[PDB]
C-alpha cells in the first residue's frame, strides 16, 4: 500500500498540474 | 442470545401473541410504506421539475398538500372501492392502532411466557 | 326481503360453528 | 431425433399458446360485444 | 444579528496553490510516516 | 376503431374490480398461486420430498400445513407438469414437489402483474407511481428469498416452504447455519421494519391527537369531509409537541410521508441484498479477531461465542431430520451438549 | 436549487456534455481495468500453477485476460507454467498499458466535448433545439455492435485472425488457449461447449447487423413512438438498465453454475462439483482403473495428479467463505505446498473406514467414520463428552497412499484424530501459513465474489429500471398531480372508462 | 516492507483534511454572488 | 451552434427527429419476433435447466 | 342489473372451490386417525 | 356506483337465497364425497394412515434421482402394496 | 455559457440527516471492517 | 485484538468522503444569496 | 485503535444530536 500511496499522490499532483494549466481562472486586463 | 434461549425454552414462534406481534410490525411497515406512497403519489403540483417537491409545502399552510380524493380513487381501484379509507381520520386511527395493538400483544406474550405459559 | 342483521347473525353463527368444528377436530 | 423431453416441451408450448389464445379470443369477443 | 460576520473567500488560484502545498508535503512526508 | 382499441377500452372500464392490461397477467397467476397453496396445504403430502406430513388430509393444522419444497435431488429443475420428472402425471407431480415450483413461479409473475397493475392504475387515475416504487421492496424480498437463495444453494429444497411452521423452520435454519442475525444487511432490514412500525404508530397517533375541532360530536371521525381543502390536523402543534418532547420534529408534511415511504422500503432492500449474500453462503458468520482470541484464551466468553455454540447445537440437532437426503447419522457422543463444554 | 440526487439531470437536454460525461465514465472504467491489472501483476505469484493458481491468489481481472488469450507476461512467465516464452506486445502488462493510455485519451476527449458542447450536429435542423434522433442512433449502434460481435466470433474466437479462447478438459487439468470452431448443431446450446460460444457470436452478430440496418432504414410506428416515449432519453435509460440487469443475472448464473466461459482453471471450482463429488468420483475412477490394470494401492494413488486432488478439497469450494473475510483464498487455509496423499482409515480389524465429508452449509462438522455400508464405526466426540466409538477404543489407524506421506502409517490417536479432522475437508494438503499470516478460516474464490457482486448489482438495477421507467412514463406528473384534478375523474360511476373524459355518462 | 501501518491513515488524513478544507472554501466562494 | 467537418458529415444521421411511420407500422412483425425470442429463451433455459434434454447435448463439464 | 359480470366471475372462482374445500376439510375432521 | 347491483341488495334478496340454498350444499357434498370416498388420496398421492411405511421396512421413501424419481415413487408404492 | 447549469442546494436538515446516515452506517459496519 | 488493519482506513474513509461531500454542499448552499 | 474508532463515531453521533436539536433550522409559519 506504500507504493500505491506514492503513485496515488504523484498522480494527484499531475492531475492538479493539468487543472492548474488548462482550467485556470483567466487573467483579465483592467 | 436472549432471543435464541427464549425460543429454546418457550417456543415463542408458535405462540399466537408473538404471531400477533409479527403481524403488528409487518403490517406497521406495510401500512407505513403504503400511506407514505399514497400521499407522495397524490401531491399537488406546486413546484418545477428542478425543484424538490418538498418545497411545495409551506410549514403551517392551511390547505392540504395532497389530493386525498385522488389517492382514495387509486387505492379503491387497486383492490376495490370499499377497502379504501375515504376518511383521513379513520385511516390515521388505523395506522396508530394496528402496530400498537400488535406490540401490546407481543409484550403480553413475553410476560405470559415469563409465567411459563408457552407456545403451541 | 330479509333484514341485513338477520343475514349477518346467521353468517356469524355459521362461521362460529365451522371454527368450533375445526377446533373440536384439533382436540380430537 | 425427438426426445421425450422435446415432445414434452412441444406439449408445454402448445398448452401455453392455447391458454393465451383462448384468453385473448374470449377478451376480444367480450370487448366487441360490449362496445 | 452579529454585525462582525464577514464573507470568506478562496479563489481558484489559492485552491490550486494549497492543493499543491498539501500534496507535495504529503509526498515528502509519506515515506517518513511509513518509515 | 381497431380490435386493440376496443379491447383497451373494455379492459380499463370502470367496474368493481379493475382489470386492465396487467389483469391478464395478474389474475390468472395470483389465482393459481393462491389456489395451489390452498390445494397443497389441504391435500398434498411432503412424505417423498421431506419425510413430513404437511396437509390437512394427513392431520396437520393451520400452523403446520405447508406446500413443501421439492426434494434436493431435483436440483433447480423447473418441475413443469409436462417436464421430464413428472412426465404429465399430476399425482407424481404433486408427490415430487411440483406444486412448490408452481406456486413460486405463478406468485412471481403475479407479483409482476400486481406491480404492473399499480403502474396502470396510477397512469389512468393520474397520480405519481410511488406505490409501485414502494412495492418493489416486497418483490425484492420475494425474489431474493424464494428464487435467488435456492438458486445459489444446491436445489429448491433449501428455499422456504409455503407454510407457517415451515417459515419458522426457515428462520431457525438461517440462525443455525448462516448466523443471519449477525448480518448487518439483516440488521438494516430489522431497523427498517421496526422503524416503519414506529413511524406508522407515531404518525397515526400524532394526527389523531392534533386534530382540529371540526364537529360538535365527541367522536371526531364524522368531523372529516373528503372533499375539504383544509388540513384536518394541526401540523404546527404536532411540530411543537415533538420538538419539545423528542428534540426534533417533522416540519414538512411531504418530507414526512416520503420518509414513511423510504424507511421500510430501504430496510427490505438491504435485507434482500444480505439474502443474496447468503445465497452464495457469503455470510457474516464470525468475527475473525474474536475467533482468534477465543482460540488462544479458554476463559474468553462473550455473548457472540455463546451464540456460536447455540448455532452449533441447532445445526447438529436439526440437520439429520431437516436434511434427510444427506443421510446424516450423528451418534450421541458427537452431538454438542452444554455439559461437555 | 437542484437536490443533490438530481445534479446529473443537467445533462438531460445537453447531448455534448452527456457525451463528455459518458467519455469520463469510460475513461474511469478503462483506467480501473489497467490499474487493477497492474496491481494484480504486482501481487501475482506465477511459480506454482498447480497448487497456487490465480484463483487461489484473489486474481479478479487476470482470469478474464487469460480467458480471451492473454497468457504471458513481459517478465517471461506464463500462467500455464512455462518460462521463457514470447507473448509479443499483448502480454498482461501490454493490455494494462493499453487500458491506461485509452483512459488518458478518453479523458482528453471528455474535456474537449465538455468545452465544445454546442455543436450543430446535436441541434434539430428545423427548430434549433437540442435533439437526438434516438431510433436511428439505436440503429447505428446496433449495426456497430453486430459488426463487432461477428468479428469477435469469426476472427478472434475462431482463430482465423486472433488467439482463440481458453478451453479445457472436463477436470481442469490441461487448459490452454486454443482456436475454437463454431458448433452449428443443437450442441451449440450446451453452455459447456465453447463452439456454441463461437457460433453464437457469429450468428448473433449477423442478426445484429441485419437489425441495425432495419432500425437505420425504417422509422418507428407512431403507436410505439407515443407508447414508449421515444423522444425521451430516459426511456432509453430505462430499457437499457433493464437489459443490463438481465445480462448481469445471466453472467452471475453462468459464473456460479459454470460454463465454457467460466473455466475452473481460471476461476476455480464450483460449489456443485463439491456437492456432486465430481472430482472425488473421477479420482476414484482413475484409482480403480489403475488397480484393475495390476498396480498396488501405492502406485495407483501415486499416479493421481496433485491438481486433481487439489480440486477435491472443500477449501477450494466457493461456497465456504464469508462476507467480510477479505483477501485471497491463500489468506485462509494457507498456500498449498504439496499433497499429503490419500488417507485410508482402518480399525483394529483392519476394515476400511470412511470419513464423512463436510457439506458446504456447515461452518463446522463432526468427524464420523463409517464402513462401506454406512453404519458408524468410529468418531471424535464433542469436546469432553463420553464415548463408545472413540479412536482409542476401536484402534483407528491412518495410512497415506501417494503424495508426501506415501507408504506411511500413523497409529497414535492425536495424530490420527488430526488427520481425520483434516480429512473431513476432502484431500489432505500441506499448507504454508506463515508467508501471509493465514488464519485458517476459509475465503471464497473470485467465482463467488463475481457472482455476489453481479447478483447484488442486478437487483439494484432492477430498482433502477423501475424508477426510470416510472419517470419516463409519468413525466407529466412528477412535479405533482394536477391542481385542478377533477373529483369526477377519480370518483366511481362518472366515466365508463377509467381516465377517459370522452366516456362520460 | 515492514512499514508503520498507521502511516497509511496518517498520509491519507494528511492529504484529506486540509485539501477538503480548501475545497469547501473554494466551492462556497464560487456560489457567492 | 458551432459547425465542424465531422459535424457536417454526421448531420444526415441526426436529422429525422420525431418522424414516425403512421399507425401501427411494423408492430405485428415486431410481436412475432418477440414471441420467437421468448421461445428461444425458453429453449436455452430448459436446456440449461435439464428440463429439455436433447440427443447429443449433455449439459455437463464432461461434454467439454 | 346484469348477472354475469366480472364481479360475479371473481366472487365465484373464489367461492365455489371454497365450499368444496370446506366440505373436504369437514370430512377430514371425521377421519378415524 | 359502477353499474353493479349492491352486495346488500343481493344477499338480502329471496331469489339469491333460493339459488344459494341448493348450490352451496351441492358443493359441500361434493367435497365431503371427495374426501370420504378416498378419491383425494388417489388424486394427490397422499399416503393413507396405513400407507406411510412398508410392512417390513421403516425407511422414509425419499426420492434420490432427478430423472428416476417417478419410477422410485412407483417402486415405493408397489412395495407398500 | 451553457444554459443548462442549475444551482445545487442542501439545507441544514439534509446535512444533519445525511451525517446521521453516514455515522450510523459507519458505526454498524466498522466492526465488520475490522472483523 | 487482531483486527484487519485496513478496517481503520476503511472506516475513516467511510466516514470522511460522504460527510465531507455533504458539508461541501451545505456550505455552498449557505453562501448563496 | 478499534475501540477508539467506535467511541469516536459514537461521540460524533452525540455531538450531531446536540447540533440537530439546539442549532436546527427554525421552522417558520407561512
Ligand atoms: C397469465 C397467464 C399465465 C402465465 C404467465 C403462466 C406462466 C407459467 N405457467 Mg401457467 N397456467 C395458466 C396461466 C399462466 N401461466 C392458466 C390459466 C392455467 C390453467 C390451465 C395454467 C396452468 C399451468 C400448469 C398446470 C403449469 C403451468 C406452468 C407455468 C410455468 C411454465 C410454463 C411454460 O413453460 O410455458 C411455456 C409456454 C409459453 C410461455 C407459451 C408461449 C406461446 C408463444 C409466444 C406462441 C408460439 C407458440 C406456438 C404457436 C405453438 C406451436 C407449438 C408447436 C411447435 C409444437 C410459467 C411460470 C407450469 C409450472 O408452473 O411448473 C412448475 C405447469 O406445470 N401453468
Ligand atoms: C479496443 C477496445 C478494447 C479491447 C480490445 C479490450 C480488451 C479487453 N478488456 Mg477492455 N475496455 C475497453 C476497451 C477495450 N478492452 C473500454 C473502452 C473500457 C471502458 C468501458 C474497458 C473496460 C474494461 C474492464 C473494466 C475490463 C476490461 C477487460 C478486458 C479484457 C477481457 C475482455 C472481456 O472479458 O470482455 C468481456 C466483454 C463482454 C462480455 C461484452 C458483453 C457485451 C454485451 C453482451 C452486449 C449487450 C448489448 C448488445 C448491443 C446487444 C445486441 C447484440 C447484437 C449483436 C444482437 C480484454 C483484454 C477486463 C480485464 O481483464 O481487465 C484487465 C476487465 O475487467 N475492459
Ligand atoms: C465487481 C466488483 C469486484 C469484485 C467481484 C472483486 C473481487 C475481488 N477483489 Mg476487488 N476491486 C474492485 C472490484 C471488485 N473486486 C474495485 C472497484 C477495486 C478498486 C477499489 C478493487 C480493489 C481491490 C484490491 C485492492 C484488492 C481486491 C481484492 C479482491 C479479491 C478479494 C475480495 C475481497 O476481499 O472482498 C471484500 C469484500 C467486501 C468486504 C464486501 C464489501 C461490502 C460493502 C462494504 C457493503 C456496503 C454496504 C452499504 C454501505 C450499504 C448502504 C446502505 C444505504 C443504501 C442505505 C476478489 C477476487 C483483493 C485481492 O485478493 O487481490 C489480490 C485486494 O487486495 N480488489
Ligand atoms: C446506467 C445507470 C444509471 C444512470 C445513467 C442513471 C442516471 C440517473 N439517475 Mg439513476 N439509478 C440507477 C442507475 C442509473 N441512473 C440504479 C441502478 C438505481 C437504483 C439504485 C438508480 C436510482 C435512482 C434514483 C432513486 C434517482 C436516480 C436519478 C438519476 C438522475 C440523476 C442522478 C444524479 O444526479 O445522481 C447524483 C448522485 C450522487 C451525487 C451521489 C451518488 C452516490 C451513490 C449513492 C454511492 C456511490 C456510488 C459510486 C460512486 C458508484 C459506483 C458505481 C457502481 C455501478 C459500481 C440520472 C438521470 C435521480 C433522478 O431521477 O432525478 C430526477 C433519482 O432520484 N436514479
Ligand atoms: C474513493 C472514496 C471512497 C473510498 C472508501 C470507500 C469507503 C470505505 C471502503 C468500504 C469497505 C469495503 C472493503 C472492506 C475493507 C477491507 O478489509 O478490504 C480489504 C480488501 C483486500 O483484502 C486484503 O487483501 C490482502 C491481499 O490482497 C490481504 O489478504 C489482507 O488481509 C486483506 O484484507 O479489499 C478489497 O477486496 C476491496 C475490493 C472489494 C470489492 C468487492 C466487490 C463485491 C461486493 C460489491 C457489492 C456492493 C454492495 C452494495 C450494497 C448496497
Ligand atoms: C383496545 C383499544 C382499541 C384501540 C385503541 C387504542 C390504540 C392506540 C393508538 C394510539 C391512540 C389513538 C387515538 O388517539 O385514537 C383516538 C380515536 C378517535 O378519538 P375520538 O375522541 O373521536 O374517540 C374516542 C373517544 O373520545 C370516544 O368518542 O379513538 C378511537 O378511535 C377509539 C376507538 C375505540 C374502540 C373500542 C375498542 C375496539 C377494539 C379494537 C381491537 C379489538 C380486536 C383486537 C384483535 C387482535
Ligand atoms: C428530553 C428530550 C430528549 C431528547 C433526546 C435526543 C433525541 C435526538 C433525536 C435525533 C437527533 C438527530 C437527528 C438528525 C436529523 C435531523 O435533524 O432531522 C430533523 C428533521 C426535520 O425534518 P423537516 O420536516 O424539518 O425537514 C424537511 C426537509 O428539510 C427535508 O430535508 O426530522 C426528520 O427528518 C425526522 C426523521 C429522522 C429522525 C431520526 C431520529 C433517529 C434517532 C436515533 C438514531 C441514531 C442513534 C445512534 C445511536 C449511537
Ligand atoms: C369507505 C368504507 C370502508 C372504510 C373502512 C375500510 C377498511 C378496510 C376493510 C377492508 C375489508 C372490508 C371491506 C368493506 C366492506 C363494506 O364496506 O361492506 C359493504 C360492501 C358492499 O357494499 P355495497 O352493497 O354498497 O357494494 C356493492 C357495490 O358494487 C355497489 O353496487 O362490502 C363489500 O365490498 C364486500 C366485500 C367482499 C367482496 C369480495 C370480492 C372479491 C373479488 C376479488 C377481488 C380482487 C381485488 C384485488 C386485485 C389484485
Ligand atoms: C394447483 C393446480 C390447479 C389449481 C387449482 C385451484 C386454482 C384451486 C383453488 C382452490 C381454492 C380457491 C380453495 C379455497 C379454499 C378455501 C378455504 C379452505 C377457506 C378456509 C377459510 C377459513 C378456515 C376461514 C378462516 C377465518 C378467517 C381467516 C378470518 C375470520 C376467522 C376464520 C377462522 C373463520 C389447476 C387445476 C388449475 C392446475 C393444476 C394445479
Ligand atoms: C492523461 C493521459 C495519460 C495518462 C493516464 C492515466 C495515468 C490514467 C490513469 C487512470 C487510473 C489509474 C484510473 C483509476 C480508476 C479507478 C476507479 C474509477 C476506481 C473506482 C472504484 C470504485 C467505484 C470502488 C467501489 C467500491 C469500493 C470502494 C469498495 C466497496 C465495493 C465497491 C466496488 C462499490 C497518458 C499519459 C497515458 C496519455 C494521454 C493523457
Ligand atoms: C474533515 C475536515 C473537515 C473540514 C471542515 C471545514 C469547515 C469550513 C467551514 C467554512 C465556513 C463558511 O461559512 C459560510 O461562509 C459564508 C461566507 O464565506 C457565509 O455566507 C454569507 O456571505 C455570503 C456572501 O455575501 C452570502 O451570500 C450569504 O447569505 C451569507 O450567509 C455562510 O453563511 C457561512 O455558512
Ligand atoms: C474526498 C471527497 C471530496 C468530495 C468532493 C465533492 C465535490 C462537490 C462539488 C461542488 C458542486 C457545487 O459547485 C458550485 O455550485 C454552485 C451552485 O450549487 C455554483 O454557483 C452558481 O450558482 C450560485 C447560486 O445562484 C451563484 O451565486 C453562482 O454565481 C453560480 O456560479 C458554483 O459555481 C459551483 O462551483
Ligand atoms: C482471412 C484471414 C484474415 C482476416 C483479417 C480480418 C481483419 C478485419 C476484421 C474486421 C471485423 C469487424 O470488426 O467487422
Ligand atoms: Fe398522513
Amino acid at each position: 500500500m506504500e507504493t500505491i500511496t506514492y503513485v496515488f499522490i504523484f498522480a494527484c499532483i499531475i492531475a492538479l498540474f493539468f487543472f492548474a494549466i488548462f482550467f485556470r481562472e483567466p487573467p483579465r486586463i483592467t | 442470545n436472549f432471543m435464541i434461549v427464549f425460543q429454546a425454552e418457550h417456543n415463542i414462534l408458535m405462540h399466537p401473541f408473538h404471531q400477533l406481534g409479527v403481524a403488528g410490525v409487518f403490517g406497521g411497515a406495510l401500512f407505513c410504506a403504503m400511506h407514505g406512497s399514497l400521499v407522495t403519489s397524490s401531491l399537488i403540483r406546486e413546484t418545477t421539475e428542478t425543484e424538490s417537491a418538498n418545497y411545495g409545502y409551506k410549514f403551517g399552510q392551511e390547505e392540504e398538500t395532497y389530493n386525498i380524493v385522488a389517492a382514495h380513487g387509486y387505492f379503491g381501484r387497486l383492490i376495490f372501492q370499499y377497502a379504501s379509507f375515504n376518511n383521513s381520520r379513520s385511516l390515521h386511527f388505523f395506522l396508530a392502532a394496528w402496530p400498537v395493538v400488535g406490540v401490546w400483544f407481543t409484550a403480553l406474550g413475553i410476560s405470559t411466557m415469563a409465567f411459563n405459559l408457552n407456545g403451541f | 326481503r330479509i333484514p341485513l342483521w338477520i343475514v349477518a347473525t346467521v353468517a356469524g353463527m355459521g362461521v362460529i360453528v365451522i371454527v368450533g368444528l375445526f377446533f373440536y377436530g384439533a382436540y380430537a | 431425433t425427438i426426445t421425450p423431453s422435446l415432445k414434452g416441451f412441444f406439449i408445454g408450448l402448445l398448452s401455453g399458446a392455447v391458454v393465451l389464445g383462448l384468453t385473448f379470443a374470449v377478451l376480444i369477443a367480450i370487448s366487441q360485444i360490449d362496445k | 444579528p452579529n454585525p462582525n460576520r464577514q464573507p470568506v473567500e478562496l479563489n481558484r488560484t489559492s485552491l490550486y496553490l494549497g492543493l499543491l502545498l498539501i500534496l507535495v508535503l504529503a509526498l515528502l512526508f509519506s515515506s517518513y510516516f511509513f518509515n | 376503431r381497431g380490435w386493440f382499441d376496443i379491447l383497451d377500452d373494455w379492459l380499463k372500464r370502470d367496474r368493481f374490480v379493475f382489470v386492465g392490461w396487467s389483469g391478464i397477467l395478474l389474475f390468472p397467476c395470483a389465482y393459481l398461486a393462491l389456489g395451489g397453496w390452498l390445494t397443497g396445504t389441504t391435500f398434498v403430502t411432503s412424505w417423498y420430498t421431506h419425510g413430513l406430513a404437511s396437509s390437512y388430509l394427513e392431520g396437520c393444522n393451520f400452523l403446520t400445513v405447508a406446500v413443501s419444497t421439492p426434494a434436493n435431488s431435483m436440483g433447480h429443475s423447473l418441475l413443469l407438469l409436462w417436464g421430464p420428472e413428472a412426465q404429465g402425471d399430476f399425482t407424481r407431480w404433486c408427490q415430487l414437489g411440483g406444486l412448490w415450483t408452481f406456486i413460486a413461479l405463478h406468485g412471481a409473475f403475479g407479483l409482476i402483474g400486481f406491480m404492473l397493475r399499480q403502474f396502470e392504475i396510477a397512469r389512468l387515475v393520474g397520480v405519481r407511481p410511488y406505490n409501485a416504487i414502494a412495492f418493489s421492496a416486497p418483490i425484492a424480498v420475494f425474489v431474493s428469498v424464494f428464487l435467488i437463495y435456492p438458486l445459489g444453494q444446491s436445489s429448491w429444497f433449501f428455499a422456504p416452504s409455503f407454510g407457517v411452521a415451515a417459515i419458522f423452520r426457515f428462520l431457525l435454519f438461517f440462525q443455525g447455519f448462516h448466523n443471519w442475525t449477525l448480518n448487518p444487511f439483516h440488521m438494516m432490514g430489522v431497523a427498517g421494519v421496526l422503524g416503519g412500525a414506529l413511524l406508522c404508530a407515531i404518525h397515526g397517533a400524532t394526527v389523531e391527537n392534533t386534530l382540529f375541532q371540526d364537529g360538535e360530536g365527541a367522536s371526531t371521525f364524522r368531523a372529516f369531509n373528503p372533499t375539504q381543502a383544509e388540513e384536518t390536523y394541526s401540523m404546527v402543534t404536532a411540530n411543537r409537541f415533538w420538538s419539545q418532547i423528542f428534540g426534533i420534529a417533522f416540519s414538512n408534511k411531504r418530507w414526512l410521508h416520503f420518509f414513511m415511504l423510504f424507511v421500510p422500503v430501504t430496510g427490505l432492500w438491504m435485507s434482500a441484498i444480505g439474502v443474496v449474500g447468503l445465497a452464495l453462503n457469503l455470510r457474516s458468520y464470525d468475527f475473525i479477531s474474536q475467533e482468534i482470541r477465543a482460540a488462544e484464551d479458554p476463559e474468553f466468553e462473550t455473548f457472540y461465542t455463546k451464540n456460536l455454540l447455540l448455532n452449533e447445537g441447532i445445526r447438529a440437532w436439526m440437520a439429520p431430520q431437516d436434511q434427510p437426503h444427506e443421510n446424516f447419522v450423528f451418534p450421541e457422543e458427537v452431538l454438542p451438549r452444554g455439559n461437555a463444554l | 436549487g437542484l437536490p443533490w440526487y438530481r445534479v446529473h439531470t443537467v445533462l438531460i437536454n445537453d447531448p455534448g456534455r452527456l457525451i463528455a460525461a459518458h467519455l469520463m465514465h469510460t475513461a474511469l472504467v478503462a483506467g480501473w481495468a489497467g490499474s487493477m491489472a497492474l496491481y494484480e501483476l504486482a501481487t501475482f505469484d506465477p511459480s506454482d500453477p498447480v497448487l497456487n493458481p490465480m484463483w487461489r491468489q484473489g486474481m479478479f481481472v487476470l482470469p478474464f485476460m487469460a480467458r480471451l488469450g492473454v497468457t504471458g507476461s513481459w517478465s517471461g512467465w506464463s500462467i500455464t507454467g512455462e518460462t521463457g516464452i514470447d507473448p509479443g506486445f499483448w502480454s498482461f502488462e501490454g493490455v494494462a498499458l493499453a487500458h491506461i493510455v485509452l483512459s488518458g485519451l478518453l479523458f482528453l476527449a471528455a474535456c474537449w466535448h465538455w468545452v465544445y458542447w454546442d455543436l450543430e450536429l446535436f441541434r434539430d435542423p428545423r427548430t434549433g433545439e437540442p435533439a437526438l434522433d434516438l431510433p436511428k442512433m439505436f440503429g447505428i449502434h446496433l449495426f456497430l455492435a453486430g459488426l463487432l460481435c461477428f468479428g469477435f466470433g469469426a476472427f478472434h474466437l475462431t482463430g482465423l485472425f486472433g488467439p482463440g479462447m481458453w478451453v479445457s478438459d472436463p477436470y481442469g487439468l490441461t487448459g490452454s488457449v486454443q482456436p475454437v470452431a463454431p458448433e452449428w448443431g443443437p450442441d451449440g446450446f450446451n453452455p459447456y461447449n465453447p463452439g456454441g460460444v463461437v457460433a453464437h457470436h457469429i450468428a448473433a452478430g449477423i442478426v445484429g447487423i441485419i437489425a441495425g440496418l432495419f432500425h437505420i432504414l425504417v422509422r418507428p410506428p407512431q403507436r410505439l413512438y407515443k407508447a414508449l416515449r421515444m423522444g425521451n432519453i430516459e426511456t432509453v435509460l430505462s430499457s437499457s438498465i433493464a437489459a443490463v440487469f438481465f445480462a448481469a443475472f445471466v453472467v452471475a448464473g453462468t459464473m456460479w453454475y459454470g460454463s465454457a466461459t467460466t473455466p475452473i482453471e481460471l476461476f476455480g471450482p464450483t460449489r456443485y462439483q463439491w456437492d456432486s463429488s465430481y472430482f472425488q468420483q473421477e479420482i476414484n475412477r482413475r484409482v480403480q482403473a489403475s488397480l484393475a490394470s495390476g498396480a498396488t494401492l501405492e502406485e495407483a494413488w501415486s499416479a493421481i495428479p496433485e491438481k486433481l486432488a487439489f480440486y477435491d478439497y472443500i477449501g477450494n469450494n466457493p461456497a465456504k467463505g464469508g462476507l467480510f473475510r477479505t483477501g485471497p483464498m491463500n489468506k485462509g487455509d494457507g498456500i498449498a505446498q504439496a499433497w499429503k496423499g490419500h488417507a485410508v482409515f482402518r480399525n483394529k480389524e483392519g476394515e476400511e473406514l470412511f470419513v464423512r465429508r463436510m457439506p458446504a452449509f456447515f461452518e463446522s462438522f463432526p468427524v464420523i467414520l463409517t464402513d462401506k455400508n454406512g453404519v458408524v464405526k468410529a468418531d471424535i466426540p464433542f469436546r469432553r463428552a463420553e464415548s463408545k466409538y472413540s479412536f482409542e477404543q476401536q484402534g483407528v489407524t491412518v495410512s497415506f497412499y501417494g503424495g508426501e506421506l506415501n507408504g506411511q502409517t500413523f497409529t497414535d490417536p492425536p495424530t490420527v484424530k488430526s488427520y481425520a479432522r483434516k480429512a473431513i475437508f476432502g484431500e489432505i494438503f500441506e499448507f504454508d501459513t506463515e508467508t501471509l499470516n493465514s488464519d485458517g478460516i476459509f475465503r471464497t474464490s473470485p467465482r463467488g465474489w463475481f457472482t455476489f457482486a453481479h447478483a447484488v448489482f442486478a437487483l439494484l438495477f432492477f430498482f433502477g429500471h423501475i424508477w426510470h421507467g416510472a419517470r419516463t412514463l409519468f413525466r407529466d406528473v412528477f412535479s405533482g398531480i394536477d391542481p385542478e384534478l377533477s373529483p369526477e375523474q377519480v370518483e366511481w360511476g362518472f366515466y365508463q372508462k377509467v381516465g377517459d373524459v370522452t366516456t362520460r355518462r | 516492507m515492514e512499514v508503520n501501518q498507521l502511516g497509511l491513515i496518517a498520509t491519507a488524513l494528511f492529504v484529506l483534511v486540509p485539501s477538503v478544507f480548501l475545497i469547501i472554501l473554494y466551492v462556497q466562494t464560487e456560489s457567492q454572488q | 451552434a458551432r459547425r465542424t467537418w465531422l459535424g457536417d458529415i454526421l448531420r444526415p444521421l441526426n436529422s429525422e427527429y420525431g418522424k414516425v411511420a403512421p399507425g401501427w407500422g411494423t408492430t405485428p412483425l415486431m410481436a412475432v419476433f418477440m414471441g420467437l425470442f421468448l421461445v428461444f429463451l425458453l429453449i436455452i433455459l430448459e436446456i440449461y435447466n435439464s428440463t429439455l434434454i436433447l440427443d447429443g447435448v449433455n449439459v455437463s463439464w464432461k461434454a467439454l | 342489473y346484469p348477472i354475469f359480470t366480472v364481479r360475479w366471475v371473481a366472487v365465484h372462482t373464489l367461492a365455489v372451490p371454497t365450499i368444496f374445500f370446506l366440505g373436504a376439510i369437514a370430512a377430514m375432521q371425521f377421519i378415524q386417525r | 356506483t359502477t353499474g353493479e347491483r349492491p352486495f346488500s341488495d343481493i344477499i338480502t334478496s329471496v331469489r339469491y337465497w333460493v339459488i344459494h340454498s341448493i348450490t352451496i350444499p351441492a358443493l359441500f357434498i361434493a367435497g365431503w364425497l371427495f374426501v370420504s370416498t378416498g378419491l383425494a388420496y388417489d388424486v394427490f398421492g397422499t399416503p393413507r394412515p396405513d400407507s406411510y411405511y412398508a410392512q417390513e421396512q421403516r425407511s422414509i421413501p425419499l426420492v434420490t434421482d432427478r430423472f428416476e424419481a417417478k419410477q422410485q415413487v412407483e417402486t415405493f408404492l408397489e412395495q407398500l402394496k
